């Protein structure tokens, strides 16, 4: 190919078109491409239908491409991974009818202010969803209903003030939930259900310690070993167990799991 | 430097560095030099051979991830500059938990050998070891080979033996100090070479 680098790693045909000041998809890519890197280009707009000739495409990286709009139509039958992180998307595209085999979706660090109803419909194979670093205030009901296989969910560093009571419904395989650095103040009763959740990040929220936090306090007490702090300094990412990181707003860093709840109804 | 031998393999290799006070700062530098040596011998390039580097004490501190797209010399530099923690506690259970769920959760490259090199010099409080076996079994199901390297007289031998019993491939190495790292490096690297599928020299 005259523009992009073509490389073969094991069974994968990796095509590298990144960091090339591209404003559009280069034509005549190898038809047996399985991985396409378009990262760090000047695309601003892109259309998934233009990738339909590449019937073996399983991974697509469109990160850091200044995307403001992603046109979605046609079908990429075997795409498993889509990276749309670090763009400027204001609305989440509906990918379900175009990417039925998608298992990983990353739209972190965009400009999402809301998620549409039935946003994830048709994405039955989805296992990882990253929406960290957006501007989400609330989530629609049944958001994760069409994604029962979900294993990782990242909603960290948004502006969430509430979570839907049935957010984690039907998620028997969830192992990582990231909700740190939002504006959450309470957890609805029954939110976590009975499913074991190995990793939960809940620090950096203004938890309101009143009688409404009691369900949360109990869950924290029962799951103290599953509550973690996420911290990135320079390039080093740190993940550390610390249930005391979940703290009451308007206090001397008082941990929610120790909140007495004096005067609350029994 | 010129090592005794080199080999290119289709391999995902995770270095897990004990960050307890059981190792002095100078000894930790020997551990880090050992890691860099292995990266050189294995011709690490984040292409056919990918690496992750985690220092663990109370929690996991990830300096390199398998999908980090950086040039080899930068990877080696990063590993050599891993900060000494010298903490009281280095939890093996937490770092294996982290490895199972956060590093090796998704098998994007099933043809590659997956190895967790667990470099141990300390012994976590038994309070933290309740799910230790579950995590080793978890890695087994994920086709991840766990290679415990015990360093010094304070290495958790009990956990090392437990790792061995979960799967035949989990070969253990027991060293008297960090000075034996370079002495047994060839044997450890050789085991990886004979274990993993071959890769083209870049
Ligand atoms: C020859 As040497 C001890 O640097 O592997
Ligand atoms: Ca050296």
């Amino acid at each position: 190919h005259p523009i992009c680098e073509v490389s073969k790693v094991a069974s994968h045909l990796e095509v590298n078109c990144d960091k090339r000041r591209l404003t559009a998809l280069p034509p005549d890519l190898p038809k047996d491409t399985t991985i396409l890197h378009l990262s760090e280009n000047l695309l601003y707009t892109f259309s998934l239908a233009t990738l339909m000739p590449y019937t073996r495409l399983t991974q697509l990286n469109l990160d850091r491409c200044e995307l403001t709009k992603l046109q979605v139509d046609g079908t990429l039958p075997v795409l498993g991974t889509l990276d749309l992180s670090h763009n400027q998307l204001q609305s989440l595209p509906l990918l379900g009818q175009t990417l039925p085999a998608l298992t990983v979706l990353d739209v972190s660090f965009n400009r999402l202010t809301s998620l549409p109803l039935g946003a994830l419909r048709g994405l039955g194979e989805l296992q990882e969803l990253y929406l960290k670093g957006n501007e989400l205030k609330t989530l629609p009901p049944g958001l994760l209903t069409p994604t029962p296989k979900l294993e990782k969910l990242s909603l960290a560093n948004n502006r969430l003030t509430e979570l839907p009571a049935g957010l984690l419904n039907g998620l028997e395989n969830l192992d990582t939930l990231l909700l740190q650095e939002n504006s959450l103040y309470t957890i609805p009763k029954g939110f976590f259900g009975s499913h074991l959740l190995p990793f939960a990040f809940l620090h950096g929220n203004p938890w309101l310690c009143n009688c409404e936090i009691l369900y949360f306090r109990r869950w924290l007490q029962d799951n103290a070993e599953n509550v973690y702090v996420w911290k990135q300094v320079v390039d080093v990412k740190a993940v550390t167990s610390n249930v005391a990181s979940v703290q009451c707003d308007n206090s001397d860093k008082f941990p929610v799991y120790k909140y007495p709840g004096k005067g609350c109804p029994t | 430097p010129l090592h005794d031998f080199y080999c290119s393999r289709l391999l995902d290799l995770v270095f897990l560095l004990d960050g307890s006070s059981r190792l002095s700062e100078a000894e930790f530098e020997v551990l880090k030099a050992f890691v860099v040596d292995m990266m050189e011998q294995l011709r690490v390039s984040q292409k056919w051979v990918r690496v992750a580097v985690v220092e663990y004490h109370d929690g996991s501190h990830a300096y390199i991830g398998l999908k980090d797209r950086k040039r080899p010399s930068e990877l080696r530099r990063i590993a050599s500059q891993v900060k000494y923690a010298g903490s009281q506690v280095a939890s093996t259970s937490e770092v294996l938990k982290y490895t199972l769920f956060q590093i090796f959760s998704k098998i994007d490259r099933p043809e590659a050998s997956r190895i967790a090199l667990l470099l141990m010099a300390s012994q976590e409080p038994q309070r933290m070891s309740r799910n230790f076996v579950r995590y080793v079994q978890g890695l087994k199901k994920k086709k991840v080979i766990v290679i415990p390297v015990g360093i010094g007289p304070h290495a958790n031998l009990k956990q090392i033996r437990l790792i061995e019993k979960q799967a035949p491939e989990n070969k253990a190495f027991v060293l008297s100090s960090v000075d034996e790292l370079e002495q047994q490096r060839d044997e450890i690297v050789s085991y990886l070479c004979d274990l993993a599928p071959e890769a083209p020299p870049p």
